[PDB]
């Protein structure tokens, strides 16, 4: 079924880097876009931003340009797709949960998310 | 009574139902080139030639867009001698269709030569 | 896109139809965040809703105006529910019960 | 008192197989029905008719009939399954980054099966990966794809097609010059076949297409939506010239029993890096054109920046295309460079290993051209893409069906429904 | 005025043009099973298939090959109640079929029922 | 005298031989995607389009299911100028055809506008 399996939380430091994966399964991973999000402790969502799975494409936002780096890699035959989520300039501020989600549709409905990796700087 | 509701039914009743066999004698839009689009597209040129053979031989009668359609023909003695009484009242068509089998053809021949013959003498009458 | 969502906390009872007011001028999304299970959709666009979720929800468009109407409030609501248009999310009621 | 009409002009909305019509191929243009030499154009007056581009049957058609005949071209062509194999690999002759090109060695088949040739191939570095030994290398497909050589002689030009509709359905072409494209359009016509649409596969730039006749055009789905990509249509072309500077002879390696493999030999003349101008003054106003018509959806207060691709796959990342058969990748970091509150020479990277229409398991080698290739094409629009007090707008593609958008945007296919039963006062 | 000129025209103007859409309804000899042959082989079949359901219930209507044919059936006023004069001089024929959309499946059944009766009749008459 | 047996006869005589060119105009019920089954099929769809296209032309002319029709359109002078006897008596179809080649096509169109004119003046007469 369809499914998103994240990575373990990570640690890192001020000005380090930190790597969150997403193994997608269970579906066409081609036509439904990848989107990050990002919870942060006691607030609300914010968008990191979306990745094409077909062409790889990443959109973010402004404050992530020259920041965050959303890229993605098939197994043969697309059957599995790990999308991974980089950051560099990376701050106390940046402590938060990133989850990716699915895109279904035009009205962004994101009907699956994944388990959610806790960053901590 | 649906397509061929009236199969069993006498022979004159199954006359008011001729629309209703007459009406079925004929992604998707894409032909596919496989097992069963080569299926579907021998199944449509199918019905497309024998709708087209039937409707050419009402046509030639003269007896074109009529489900019943009257003759100039007489009708010759030896293909079967039987009142129309027990025909039109207690048999039904597949009985008829059994009995009439052999001399169609010929009946056909006579049917269209008719019509042509009185094609020429509507052209000679204006 | 703009967007407001009032009120920030609200407290109800069990057996009650419960309105959360959210205001937006996009195709608006209904979520469920269980304070460290990530979000679950319910309603999505203005009314529609999703398979695995019972009855007890619903939506209702109003001319820019969306509510979520939950009747017949169960213990298992006590969640954060936020609205959602594009990439514009707002911070979740805490539902108290 | 019912009457039945035959011949009514109504129509609604369906959907058909469109075939071909038009004036060593690709697209098997040969096997188009002759079109029209004068197509036959009614304008239909009064009518008002209701379009949707990014529903468009015709676009999802074309795309499908593109794949299907660059498959069927692929058909007969060599299978390079032989050329996977491990090459030892040494810079070409150069002073000199530009690692740009392997003088790749290989102990190839021969046309009998139990004897080996030591050959060697000038290979593209973006055509190679090195495996463990620092000298060794393989082709980019080996782990995930089979190659097939295209034909040589099958040509990559785009040739002009005209999409009819088949008798008892029509093509409405909407004539109005400002189409939002979809909703409404007033001064509907009839056509029965498009204009000539050059299937012209690019990223990033539409090329050698057709151009709007009074404003610059933004069409996207929905402007709200990141996702959705802003296809900018231009009321006057860009003029892009290409050059790949180097000679690349090319050299035949009978791989099998009357299998040929040709390869890049050597390069009589300079080493130099292949590139597309875009002159400096036109393209500059062209975007104030395009700033002018985004400022439009997004408020005169704006800040409409123009930034460079933000990544991907090297197929989104740069503008792609096929230019004199050699498939080119230009940067196009200095096109995308404005705030917006002399030429502009591209860098561009050639390949010959190609997985078009984002598939694996299809890839393609493109036999080296020889001689020098030049472009002289012209843009006509952009594909797009908004970041989600200021708006950034970076290059997009990679869907070719946005690269045919462009084109059938006008088109409707509907089916004619002739029979109609009106009241009047006769009687059989 | 060509093809479907009088989309636009009123419903009485577009009735002198119906020859010019009718007429649309219907090496290069050889299939080739490609990519395009494919597909003008299926339009072929479909325009064919087209224009004979058109025909085949004007067939079994009783108005073959007339363009224009009128018919015993009286117009139930649930249908539409609009009086000729706008429907003839002011509405163009899309319209029409705008509003006629529903009804239109019963009105052929009554049609081709009618004619069968009158089919009856005249075979009752000779 | 069988199918285009009267090729050679009187303009006349080939008039009363109409039904027998008529008729002819129109496991192996499986399609087999062969290099014999294309050309079978190739040919039954151009044999069912032929035909359909004669026939199309004949029910616009107000001439279907007729296989001679007189029409009311006048016979201007300058298609061809000479008398019936010679027509009707000496020459065959083929040199008739011959003869007529060039002019051919607007008469059709004469014919066809001439079909609806009067088939308005019908639903103007009931
Ligand atoms: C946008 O359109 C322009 C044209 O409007 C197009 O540029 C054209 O590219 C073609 C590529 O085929 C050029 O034609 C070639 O030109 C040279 C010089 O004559 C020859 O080398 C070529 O002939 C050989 O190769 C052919 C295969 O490519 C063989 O079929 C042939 O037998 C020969 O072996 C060929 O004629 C053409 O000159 C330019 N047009 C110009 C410069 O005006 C451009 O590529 C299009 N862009 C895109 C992205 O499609
Ligand atoms: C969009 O424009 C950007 C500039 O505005 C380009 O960013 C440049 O990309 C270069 C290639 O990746 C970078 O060079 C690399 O720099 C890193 C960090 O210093 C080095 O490790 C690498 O060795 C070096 N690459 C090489 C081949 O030596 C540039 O530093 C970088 N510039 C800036 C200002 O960030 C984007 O590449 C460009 N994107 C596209 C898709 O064209
Ligand atoms: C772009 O997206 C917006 C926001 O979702 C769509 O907004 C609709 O706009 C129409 C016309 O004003 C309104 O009647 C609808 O109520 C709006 N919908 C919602 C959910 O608010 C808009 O249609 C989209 N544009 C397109 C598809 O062209
Ligand atoms: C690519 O490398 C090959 C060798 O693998 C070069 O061919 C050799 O060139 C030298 C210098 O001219 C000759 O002496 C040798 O006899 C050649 N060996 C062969 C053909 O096996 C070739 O010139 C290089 N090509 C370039 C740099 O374009
Ligand atoms: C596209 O061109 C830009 C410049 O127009 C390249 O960015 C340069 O990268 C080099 C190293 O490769 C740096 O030394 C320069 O400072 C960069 N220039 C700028 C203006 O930032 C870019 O790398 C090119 N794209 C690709 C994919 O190579
Ligand atoms: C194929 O090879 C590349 C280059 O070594 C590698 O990154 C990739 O994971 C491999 N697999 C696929 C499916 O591309
Ligand atoms: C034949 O079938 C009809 C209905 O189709 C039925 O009414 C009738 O009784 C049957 N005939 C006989 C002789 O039973
Ligand atoms: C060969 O090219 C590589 C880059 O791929 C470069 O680092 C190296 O110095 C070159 N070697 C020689 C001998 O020119
Ligand atoms: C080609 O075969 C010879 C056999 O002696 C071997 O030494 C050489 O390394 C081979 N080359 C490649 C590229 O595998
Ligand atoms: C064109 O289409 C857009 C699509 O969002 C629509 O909102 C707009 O009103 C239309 N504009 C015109 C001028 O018809
Ligand atoms: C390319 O090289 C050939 C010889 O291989 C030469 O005749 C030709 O002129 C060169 N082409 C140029 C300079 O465009
Ligand atoms: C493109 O090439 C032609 C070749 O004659 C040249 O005249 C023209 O100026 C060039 N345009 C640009 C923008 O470089
Ligand atoms: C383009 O034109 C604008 C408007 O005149 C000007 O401000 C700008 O400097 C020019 N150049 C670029 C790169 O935008
Ligand atoms: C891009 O823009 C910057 C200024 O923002 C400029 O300095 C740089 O040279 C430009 N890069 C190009 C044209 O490649
Ligand atoms: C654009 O370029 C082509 C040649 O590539 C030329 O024939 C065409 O006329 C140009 N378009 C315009 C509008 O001048
Ligand atoms: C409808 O179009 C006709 C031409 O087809 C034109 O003469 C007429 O004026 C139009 N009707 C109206 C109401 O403008
Ligand atoms: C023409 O052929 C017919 C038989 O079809 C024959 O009777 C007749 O004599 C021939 N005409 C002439 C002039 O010989």
């Amino acid at each position: 079924q369809v499914q998103l399996l994240q990575s373990g939380a990570a640690v890192t430091k001020p000005g380090a880097s930190v790597r969150v994966s997403c193994e997608a399964s269970g579906y066409n991973i081609r036509d439904y876009f990848i989107h990050w999000w990002r919870q942060a402790p006691g607030q609300g969502l914010q968008w990191v931003g979306w990745i094409n799975p077909k062409t790889g494409q990443p959109n973010n936002p402004r404050q992530f340009q020259g920041r965050v780096s959303l890229t993605r890699h098939a197994s043969w035959d697309f059957d599995t797709y790990s999308f991974y989520m980089d950051l560099k300039a990376l701050r106390s501020d940046d402590t938060a949960v990133y989850f990716c989600a699915r895109q279904r549709s035009d009205y962004w409905d994101f009907d699956v998310w994944g388990s959610g990796t806790q960053v901590t700087v | 009574l649906g397509f061929l509701g009236a199969a069993g039914s006498t022979m004159g009743a199954a006359s008011m139902t001729l629309t209703v066999q007459a009406r079925n004698l004929l992604q998707q839009h894409l032909l596919k080139l496989t097992v069963w689009g080569i299926k579907q597209l021998q199944a449509r040129v199918l019905a497309v030639e024998r709708y087209l053979r039937d409707q050419q031989l009402l046509g030639i009668w003269g007896c074109s867009g009529k489900l019943i359609c009257c003759t100039n023909v007489p009708w010759n003695s030896s293909w079967s001698n039987r009142n129309l009484s027990e025909i039109w009242d207690n048999m039904t068509w597949l009985q008829w269709d059994k009995e009439i089998s052999n001399y169609t053809q010929i009946i056909y021949g006579l049917l269209e030569e008719s019509q042509n013959q009185q094609e020429k003498n509507e052209q000679d009458l204006l | 896109i703009q967007m407001t969502q009032s009120p920030s906390s609200l407290s109800a009872s069990v057996g009650d139809t419960v309105t959360i007011t959210c205001q937006a001028n996009g195709y608006l999304n209904w979520y469920q965040q269980r304070r460290g299970k990530a979000p679950k959709l319910l309603i999505y666009d203005g009314s529609k809703l999703e398979r695995g979720v019972p009855s007890r929800f619903s939506g209702r468009r109003w001319g820019q105006e969306y509510n979520l109407t939950i009747n017949n409030l169960q213990p298992e609501d006590i969640a954060t529910y936020f609205c959602q248009v594009y990439e514009f999310v707002v911070p979740g009621t805490r539902l108290d019960l | 008192w019912v009457t039945v009409y035959y011949g009514v002009p109504v129509w609604k909305d369906a959907e058909t197989t469109l075939f071909c019509a038009s004036d060593h191929n690709v697209w098997a243009t040969h096997a188009c029905v002759p079109t029209d030499p004068n197509p036959q154009e009614i304008h239909l007056e009064n009518v008002t008719e209701e379009f949707n581009m990014w529903k468009n049957n015709m676009v999802e058609q074309m795309h499908t009939d593109i794949i299907s005949l660059w498959d069927q071209s692929l058909k007969p062509c060599v299978k390079l399954t032989p050329l996977c194999v491990t090459l030892q690999c040494t810079n070409v002759t150069n002073n000199i980054m530009r690692g740009e090109l392997k003088n790749c060695s290989f102990n190839m088949t021969t046309e009998l099966r139990d004897k080996k040739q030591k050959v060697y191939s000038l290979f593209y570095r973006l055509d190679v990966v090195q495996i463990n030994s620092n000298k060794e290398y393989r082709l980019i497909n080996c782990n995930t794809s089979a190659i097939t050589q295209a034909c040589p002689k099958v040509s990559f030009e785009p040739i002009p097609i005209h999409y009819c509709a088949p008798a008892g359905f029509a093509i409405l072409k909407c004539k109005d010059k400002k189409f939002n494209g979809t909703g409404p359009c007033p001064s509907v016509s009839t056509v029965q076949c498009t204009h000539g649409i050059k299937p012209v596969v690019s990223t990033q730039l539409l090329l050698n297409g057709s151009l709007a006749e009074e404003e610059v055009m933004i069409r996207s789905e929905n402007i709200t939506n990141n996702a959705k990509n802003i296809l900018v249509q231009f009321n006057t072309p860009v003029q892009i010239n290409c050059t790949r500077p180097n000679n690349n002879t090319r050299k035949s390696i009978r791989i099998g029993p009357g299998q040929a493999f040709y390869a890049t030999g050597d390069i009589i003349g300079d080493i130099r890096q292949a590139h597309c101008n875009v002159s400096k003054a036109t393209w500059n106003e062209t975007l104030g054109k395009v700033v002018k018509q985004l400022r439009k959806h997004f408020g005169n207060n704006t800040i409409i920046r123009f930034a460079n691709s933000s990544g991907g796959d090297l197929e989104v990342t740069t503008h792609s295309f096929n230019c004199g058969g050699e498939f080119f990748y230009c940067n196009t970091s200095g096109l995308f460079n404005s705030t917006w509150i002399d030429s502009i020479t591209l860098p561009c990277r050639i390949k010959q290993i190609i997985n078009m229409w984002q598939r694996i398991g299809q890839a393609m080698y493109a036999p080296p051209i020889q001689g020098v290739i030049r472009c002289v094409s012209n843009i006509t629009g952009l594909i797009l893409t908004r970041d989600g007090t200021t708006e950034t707008f970076r290059p997009g593609g990679g869907d070719m069906r946005d690269n045919w958008r462009s084109e059938l945007y006008k088109y409707k296919v509907v089916k004619i429904e002739p029979l109609g039963v009106a009241p009047t006062r006769c009687k059989r």
